[PDB]
RNA sequence: GUUGCUGCAGUUAAAAAGCUCGUAGUUGGAUCU
RNA sequence: ACGGACCAGAGCGAAAGCAUUUGCCAAGAAUGUUUUCAUUAAUCAAGAACGAAAGUCGGAGGUUCGAAGACGAUCAGAUACCGUCGUAGUUCCGACCAUAAACGAUGCCGACCGGCGAUGCGGCGGCGUUAUUCCCAUGACCCGCCGGGCAGCUUCCGGGAAAC
């Protein structure tokens, strides 16, 4: 990954499941980049910014990564308490 | 006996999807709008195509095909289909509801709903 | 003469993607052979590993048909692997050949001492299963070369790793599973996580998210 | 359309033990010709225009001209 | 809901959930769904959690917003119950509609007559419509759809814990996460009721029509 | 004395017993069988066809749908109702009718809803069905207009109103006594039997109840206290991951879930009739079984066919070595 | 990695004793600066 | 002589196996336990118990059935098939014998890795209904929860040449 020298000697840097911290791989097909939008805490509107999360395929395959995003969401205060 | 051919009806269909303003129920109106449009060769197979399309909408007046999909369907279908009634069929004077469900909304801060009625499992 | 019909496939014909890297890194499927034959270009050099004909059971009798096993690989970083079947021999191999660029994958390359230079072998011992065939790749000293069987010799030779201890189990004889196996286990080795990869991955905008404004014209 | 798309010919090689003929039947494109293929298509293909699109109307508008 | 006042389901809401029925789910059940129940009744019904649909409808309205082009957003209905529904969504929204039978190879095939790429999909009943979910899988596409108690969860994203079993359910949840897209976008006030009734999001059925057509 | 479909399909020729015979054109036409509509071609035509007004319509819907009926009826079936009203309404005076019916009295039992009363041959403690009983075989049997209505959705809001109306039989019709299915989950009872999907939330959980309907226009349901009926037995099981295709048969979860085409070849769903003038002639008693066709070696069965094998809960013990289809 | 300690096998391919007890052998729960 | 139907993917037994009533005899699992002992255990060459059927000695007994065998039929060539009869045996007692596709064709003890509800045993918690409305507990049902069972359905956990 990293020579003595200190150049970055591979070709990506791939990146991981925010679920299980395994890595998405190259051929992950059933992998996603999921983008989840923020609101005004007044207005109750979109802002411009959102909060990603990525699961990779053998997760969603089992059928945990809803409850993955659910408890994501809840950790960044999207989903509330309760 | 006299069954249409693969060509012929895909002709037809393609017609039906692209020009359905032009047609009709009559089907000599069907005949000259066909040798303005497409290049077609000559009659024979100028007249099987102009014959299978008059008969293809009839039966859209028979309601839906299974072939073809333009968003259009004439000026009712579209009528019928943006329909709303006079008052929505969710504001309702009394809704009849379980204990458990009243339960439910007691635990979620609207105990103090007014259009309830709960019903006893007799 | 090239027309795009994915989208991806679209960015690619311009210059909206870079490299071959930002495909890979949100894994999005390459379904057209043009964009690895875009990008790579010239570099993609390819092996044909097998021409076995077989004779196909029809109710017409038998007639010979030709199975091709083509191993396409870029040096020095790219290797994919594609397997058809065909009535000529020509067009097996450059169906084969086809299928082996949509199927292109990334390799991993490390050290084995102490990292100086450019890497050379597989990144830690990694492996492929694929039908009774277990392939091992074993990361070798500097300049020991490809110590194995020919077909892997070639697979590994392609993706430009310089060195390698190979161990195989299993009917090893049966090609395409030799192959496909040793393919398998050189996908797999950016699939494995070490200590380099540790650090949280920031997420940069999708090549579909990015150029959404540019995809509207098309 | 046997007639005017393909094309026949039939000639003879002399090798040394037998003859081999050989019938090369080209079948030619369309394009009315610039030098290049018939005029008329197969009588089996068919071609439908696209349609020049018309305005959808918005108000009742006289524009005298 | 980020714990906001603004977002936060209001007694209207609710008495149009009650309305339609989507707190009464099946009577089958998915172990994968449990965490979204209240508790089963000992008449065999399962009610659903309806603070806990309203925050996964929330998500969903939040996923759908985070996408620049509503054109990418493809949604689906196979069955019937949804197909006006999931039109009118599209008609609101911008989104892309897959009514009736979605041809296998849509999201796969690239030499096909309608080869679409979404960024996202929304389907109806991950039981009806298991076959786009299917196909998202290989390209990509995070998945919401409206889950009943008994459905299995297998590449469902986001997934909405309602009744969508009834055809009063599954057209009001539709019209409610168009409302709650459009909210979010800021083409529609929040504190000022939406003009749309949800009505026109039911399903129409043939014979009603005809019935309907007498009364006027 | 207005005609329903069912007054055509008993072939109830009461063209004797009134004068004021009028019907829809559309009921007539949509009859499919050809004994009935062999019938229709030859009989004393003093049948007259009539379309009533669009504000009797409005006024029979007003309140069908108070009733709870109006789910259960057709656009045909409105039809009839305002056919009915408006001609009471021409000759005899329209202040007998009632608008908005009856409070429902609930009167609960213990018995089951299955028990056989109301079936004409069962018997507990004579009750026999005879050659004299045959014609006898109708209802609960009790002066210018009235219906012919076989459909009980019909007579319910007919007599809601206080609109006199009769059977296949001669005289007026009193009580009419019938069963409905009440949603266990929503409450919105439906007055179609055949339905196993409640029209309003969709869940399979509709149950029967038995409901009377007398001439003066009270209702009173039987509901059943017996816990056998609302028990959560084989409700919760693991179902199959969803399969798609030709043959992937799913396990019936919705009223509009679009199933494969699984049709029985016609060498296959042909029952022997041995009442057949010409049966003697054929060689052997029955008609032979399919079992060259792929409907058979697919086992495609019929959907009455494999009934209480449906009724058992999916968590039991099947025997060791059969496997349900 | 076709004698296998590293490193094989024992559903259908060669293979698990009919079953239980049992002397030797091997192997044995935490827990103390 | 045999114990049907009840007789189950129900139970029990180390396995072979085990079914008419009642009484006696000694065991045994599971469960419940704020009981005791305090590593006493796991698997096990030598060795030792039991081990279907058949067979073998000794006695008793022979209902049915029945290898053997005898007749009867059946034909270019019939000597197995089929019928009638029928010996040993099949039955019990006391010795032997020690093998079966003795089958889950799947060592034993232990840990972990998805789910579901039916059942059998024991236990815990429950609104009710039933013993002609029982007068209190107790039985029979019903809803749950717990432990050990024999099973089942489902699952892209992962395996596997694969069926699984």
């Amino acid at each position: 990954m990293q020579n003595d020298a200190g150049e970055f000697v591979d070709l990506y840097v791939p990146r991981k499941c925010s679920a299980s911290n395994r890595i998405i791989g190259a051929k992950d097909h059933a992998s996603i980049q999921m983008n989840v939008a923020e609101v005004d805490k007044v207005t109750g509107r979109f802002n411009g910014q959102f909060k990603t999360y990525a699961i990779c395929g053998a997760i969603r395959r089992m059928g945990e990564s809803d409850d993955s995003i659910l408890r994501l969401a809840k950790a960044d205060g999207i989903v509330s308490k309760n | 006996g006299r069954v249409r051919t693969k060509t012929v009806k895909k002709a037809a269909r393609v017609i039906i999807e692209k020009y359905y303003t032009r047609l009709g129920n009559d089907f000599h109106t069907n005949k000259r709008v066909c040798e303005e449009i497409a290049i077609i060769p000559s009659k024979k197979l100028r007249n099987k195509i102009a014959g299978y399309v008059t008969h293809l909408m009839k039966r859209i007046q028979r309601g839906p095909v299974r072939g073809i999909s333009i968003k259009l369907q004439e000026e009712e279908r579209e009528r019928r289909d943006n329909y709303v009634p006079e008052v929505s069929a969710l504001d309702q004077e009394i809704i009849e509801v379980d204990p458990d469900t009243k339960e439910m909304l007691k635990l979620l801060d609207f105990g103090s709903l007014s259009n309830l009625q709960v019903t006893q499992p007799t | 003469e090239w027309m795009p019909v994915t989208k991806l496939g679209r960015l690619v014909k311009d210059m909206k993607i870079k490299s071959l890297e930002e495909i890979y890194l949100f894994s999005l499927p390459i379904k057209e052979s043009e964009i690895i034959d875009f990008f790579l270009g010239a570099s993609l050099k390819d092996e044909v590993l097998k021409i076995m004909p077989v004779q196909k059971q029809t109710r017409a009798g038998q007639r010979t048909r030709f199975k091709a096993f083509v191993a396409i690989g870029d040096y020095n970083g790219h290797v994919g692997l594609g397997v058809k079947c065909s009535k000529e021999v020509a067009t097996a191999i450059r169906g084969a050949i086809i299928l082996a660029k949509l199927s292109i994958v990334p390799v991993r390359r490390g050290y084995w001492g102490n990292k100086i230079g450019k890497p050379h072998t597989v990144p830690c011992k990694v492996t492929g299963r694929c039908g009774s065939v277990l392939v091992r790749l074993i990361p070798a000293p500097r300049g020991t070369g490809i110590v194995s069987a020919p077909v892997p010799k070639k697979l590994l030779m392609m993706a430009g790793i310089d060195d390698c201890y190979t161990s195989a189990r299993g009917c090893t004889a049966t090609l395409g599973n030799f192959a496909k196996a040793t393919f398998d286990a050189i996908s797999k080795t950016y699939s494995y996580l070490t200590p380099d990869l540790w650090k949280e991955t920031v997420f940069t905008k999708s090549p579909y998210q990015e150029f959404t404004d540019h995809l509207v014209k098309t | 359309p046997v007639n005017y798309y393909v094309d026949t010919a039939v000639r003879h090689v002399l090798l040394r033990q037998g003859v081999l003929g050989i019938k090369v039947k080209i079948m030619l494109p369309w394009d009315p010709t610039g030098k290049i293929g018939p005029k008329k298509p197969l009588p089996d293909h068919v071609s439908i225009v696209e349609p020049k699109d018309e305005i959808l109307p918005t108000t009742p508008i006289s524009e005298q001209k | 809901s980020g714990a906001l006042d603004v977002l936060q389901m209001k007694e209207e809401d609710v008495l149009k959930f009650l309305a339609a029925g989507t707190h009464l789910g099946g009577t089958n059940l998915d172990f994968q769904m449990e965490q979204y129940i209240y508790k089963r009744k000992s008449d065999g019904i399962y009610i659903i959690n309806l603070k806990r649909t309203w925050e996964k409808l929330l998500l969903a309205a939040r996923a759908i917003v985070a996408i620049e082009n509503p054109a990418d957003v493809s949604v689906i209905s196979s069955r019937n119950t949804g197909q006006r529904a999931v039109l009118k969504f599209a008609a609101a929204t911008g989104a892309t509609p897959i009514a009736g039978r979605f041809t296998p190879g849509t999201f796969t095939n690239q030499i096909q007559a309608a080869f679409r790429e979404p960024r996202l999909l929304v389907v109806t009943d991950p039981r009806a419509d298991h076959q786009p979910l299917t196909e998202a899988s290989y390209v990509n596409l995070p998945t919401i759809a409206l889950c009943n108690t008994d459905s299995p969860l297998r590449y469902v994203d986001i997934a909405i814990p309602c009744n969508n079993k009834g055809a009063h359910s599954v057209g009001l949840m539709w019209w409610m996460l168009a409302r709650e897209v459009l909210r979010m976008r800021g083409t529609i006030s929040r504190e000022h009721p939406w003009e749309v009734m949800p009505d026109l999001y039911f399903y129409r059925d043939p014979e009603e029509i005809e019935k309907e057509e007498q009364a006027a | 004395v207005v005609a329903d479909a069912g007054a055509f399909l008993r072939h109830a020729a009461l063209q004797d017993i009134g004068k004021n015979i009028y019907t829809i054109r559309e009921v007539v036409t949509e009859i499919r069988d050809k004994a009935t509509r062999r019938r229709l071609a030859v009989l004393p035509y003093e049948l007259r066809f009539k379309e009533p007004l669009p504000e009797y319509v409005r006024l029979v819907t007003e309140f069908s749908k108070k009733t709870g009926d109006y789910p259960s009826l057709s656009a045909t079936d409105i039809q009839v109702l305002a056919l009915t009203y408006q001609l009471e309404a021409e000759f005899v005076g329209v202040s007998h009718l009632k608008q908005e019916p009856q409070k429902v009295k609930v009167s609960s039992s213990i018995q089951h809803p299955e028990t056989p009363l109301h079936i004409s041959g069962f018997h507990l403690p004579g009750g026999w069905i005879t050659p004299s009983n045959i014609k006898q075989i109708q209802q609960e049997l009790e002066v210018r207009v009235g219906c012919l209505t076989t459909d009980f959705a019909m007579q319910n809001v007919l007599l809601q109103m206080g609109l006199h109306v009769l059977a296949v039989n001669g005289m007026l019709i009193r009580e009419a006594r019938s069963y409905i299915l009440r949603c266990h989950g929503c409450f919105k009872t439906t007055s179609d039997m055949s339905r196993v999907f409640c029209s309003h939330c969709g869940n399979k959980t509709l149950k029967k109840v038995s409901v009377t309907v007398s001439d003066d226009g009270t209702l009173h349901m039987h509901f059943s206290r017996n816990p056998k009926v609302l028990n959560p037995r084989g409700l919760r099981y693991s179902l199959p991951t969803p399969k798609g295709g030709k043959y992937a048969i799913n396990p019936h979860l919705t009223e509009d879930q679009r199933f494969p085409q699984l049709r029985l070849s016609q060498k296959a769903r042909q029952k022997t009739n041995v009442f057949a003038p010409d049966y003697i002639a054929g060689v052997s008693p029955f008609v032979e079984n399919d079992i060259s066709s792929r409907s058979a070696t697919l086992q495609v069965r019929d959907s009455t066919l494999g009934a209480g094998r449906r009724r058992l809960n999916p968590n039991a013990s099947r025997k060791k070595f059969v496997k349900k289809r």
